[PDB]
């Protein structure tokens, strides 16, 4: 999977 | 009743889980719509859809038995009919028809689904999905795949119901929560642009006795103020909150949670920079002649020049951007494959890896790829690197320094301080006489248009790229192959198309690094496979097309939230993804407790993974 970020998520 | 409440950044293209290979997607479907099987919190494969399943022993043929309670339901929860066998090939005859993102997952693995894909045949019926009856799917694989099962995680592998997606057409999977039916834990109740996703536990979800909040409420963070996270935590509004020890409240909010923060493990999302390898789109330049561009042009084709950018980049100075000086290290991932993702005869992966560097030259000797740490900076070897490459490239005429546009958004604070950071360790270590990294400040749309969300490699606005990659599978290829030149779902990153390999990709190797992956795919035995695989990724690493940088994970947080209590999986997107299984409590979790909780999941999950291989023979039939 293609991510972006990184950034505040859980 | 219970809610769960924090931020989200990322808006979805689509809810298009067919046809998208992009989290900003499979992270909202992960609550919305389930597969055939899933994860518990020790990252065991579960039943979900199917209630059982076996393997033929050749391996080839996967059966799945459906359970009969599973309905499709409206945004608005109200059933539209029963999830049934059919609902898969339907799937996946969408997917290949809509040419989805995500075909590298199925297309060289099901039995008949690259000739349908390319036009060889027509006809959908010799393709390896089947339904037997209403309860039974049944795919037919090309080869053997020990990691199939956990491919059933990634959202290509979803089902879909034929009659509603008939009657959507073109609407189908559009950013609107009427565009898609549900058959998982939540329903999505809203989903506005730059403002809000939110969802609501389904009652008459088959397994809803495993999803203990009812609400799930996420408001739009642009990174403009990130105290606001700890803010709402304290005034009681958010259940959790990411903590920045670099802003001025930190000294306070550490003297407030002394005995609160909480630390999360690294996970198996890698990041890392990238080259354009062949830029065509330069509306966001510091570069105003044809001689700077093509001088850029030439330098990121030249491996030496890519060393010395790596050897130059200083990991902890990057990190410590977001993680103060004293978390600067806790994020760091010097692989594209983390280190611990398999095992080779009780070896980590990263230190196999780390074995095969003997043979790609003296400035890999003694290099260490634990996470955690920065084997990469060195400014002596990167200035001779430096001084190589500017002897190669000044015999073609290119004009120096080097000017290397990196984008950010204008919102996104603690970006900006990490881009600074990275211009400033490349520039102090090679001269800005070298090399200039120039750093584009662009809006939200800008930003999204010029990179993740750009849909052809020619509209790739950048020198300097920073993505990631989260597995789909339980294989080293998953990450791997994302750099081939045939399909690989990085290439458009690098500038690069899928299909015959241009000049700009074998003046670099990906030839040579994709006819190595082909190799590497037909070995069956593990140990053998995973070693292959090692020394792809030795490869790449010394070719520096990627400059790996960070991990997801390994960050401060405060927390309402029952540790260990929500799904984990190191592959897919049924884990930390998903909303089921999460709980929420009322006390600020301790360090301490956290930590006892740590160390009973740890045990536990050794012990539960050895019994899921046990449970695993049963199914060979």
């Amino acid at each position: 999977v293609m991510v972006k970020g990184p950034g505040p998520g859980r | 009743s219970k809610t769960y409440n924090y931020v989200y950044s990322s808006d979805p293209s689509s809810l298009n889980y067919l046809a998208e290979n992009r989290a900003a997607t499979s992270d909202i479907v992960a609550n919305l719509v389930d597969g055939l099987l899933e994860n518990d919190q020790y990252g065991n494969i579960i039943p979900s859809l199917a209630e059982d399943w076996t393997v033929s022993q050749d391996g080839l043929t996967y059966t799945y038995k459906l359970r009969k309670d599973a309905k499709w339901f409206t945004s608005e929860g109200e059933e539209y009919a029963p999830v049934t066998a059919q609902d898969f090939v339907t799937g996946l005859q969408y997917a290949a028809d809509k040419k989805s993102e995500a075909l590298y997952l199925v297309q060289d693995s099901v039995a008949g689904l690259d000739d349908y894909i390319t036009g060889k045949t027509s006809d959908f019926s010799t393709v390896g999905v089947k339904a037997l009856d209403d309860q039974t799917v049944q795919y037919t694989l090309v080869k053997p795949e020990l990691y199939w099962n956990s491919k059933t995680l990634a959202t290509i592998l979803f089902p879909v119901n034929a009659d509603f997606l008939k009657s959507k057409g073109d609407d189908f999977g559009k950013a609107d929560p009427s565009s898609i039916l549900y058959n998982g834990p939540f329903l999505m109740k809203a989903l506005v642009s730059k403002s809000a996703i939110e969802y609501k536990k389904n009652p008459n979800y088959w397994d809803a006795k495993n999803v203990f909040v009812d609400d799930v409420k996420l408001t739009y963070y642009d990174g403009s103020d990130q105290e606001s996270l700890e803010r709402n935590f304290t005034a009681g509004a958010y259940t959790t909150a990411r903590l920045f020890p670099n802003s001025s409240s930190y000294e306070g909010i550490k003297e407030k949670y002394k005995n609160n923060i909480i630390y999360s493990m690294q996970n198996s999302t890698s990041y890392f920079f990238n080259f354009n390898l062949d830029r065509k789109s330069y509306n966001y330049t510091s570069k105003t002649s044809d001689i700077e561009k093509k001088s850029t042009q030439e330098a990121v084709l030249n491996k030496n020049f890519r060393q010395a950018i790596n050897f130059a980049f200083d990991r902890t100075s990057y990190g410590a951007q977001s993680e103060g000086k004293e978390g600067a290290t806790k994020i760091l991932r010097n692989l594209v494959v983390p280190p611990n993702f398999v095992s080779i005869k009780g070896k980590d992966f990263g230190e196999v890896v780390a074995s095969k560097m003997v043979n790609y030259g003296k400035e890999w000797q003694g290099i260490n790829f634990a996470d955690g740490q920065d084997p990469y900076y060195n400014p002596e070897k990167a200035k001779a690197k430096f001084a190589e490459a500017k002897k190669e490239l000044e015999a073609k005429g290119v004009q120096f320094p080097i000017h290397l546009d990196k984008t950010v958004e204008v919102t996104d604070k603690v970006g900006i301080q990490g881009v600074s950071s990275i211009k400033q360790s490349i520039e102090s270590v090679l001269g800005s006489d070298n090399v200039v990294i120039d750093i584009q400040q662009l809006t939200s749309d800008e930003f999204d248009s010029s990179g993740y969300f750009a849909q052809t490699a020619a509209q790739k606005d950048y020198d300097l790229y920073h993505g990631g990659w989260g597995p789909d599978y339980q294989d080293p290829s998953t990450y791997l192959d994302i750099f081939n030149t045939n399909s690989g779902g990085f290439l458009q990153n690098l500038g690069l198309e899928p299909g015959e390999a241009n000049d700009k990709a074998k003046a670099v190797g990906l030839d040579v690094y994709t006819q190595m992956l082909e190799e590497a795919n037909k070995e069956q035995d593990p140990a053998k496979r995973y070693e292959k695989y090692a020394d792809i990724q030795a490869w790449l690493i010394d070719s520096s097309l990627v400059l790996p940088s960070v991990s997801r994970g390994g960050t401060p947080s405060l927390r309402r939230t029952v540790p260990f209590a929500a799904a984990y999986g190191l592959t897919g997107t049924k884990g930390v993804e998903s909303y089921k299984y999460l709980k929420v409590q009322d006390k600020i979790v301790t360090t301490d407790e956290y930590a006892k909780a740590r160390e009973k999941w740890l045990k536990e999950k050794e012990e539960s993974n050895k019994k899921a291989q046990e449970e695993l023979a049963k199914h060979v039939k």
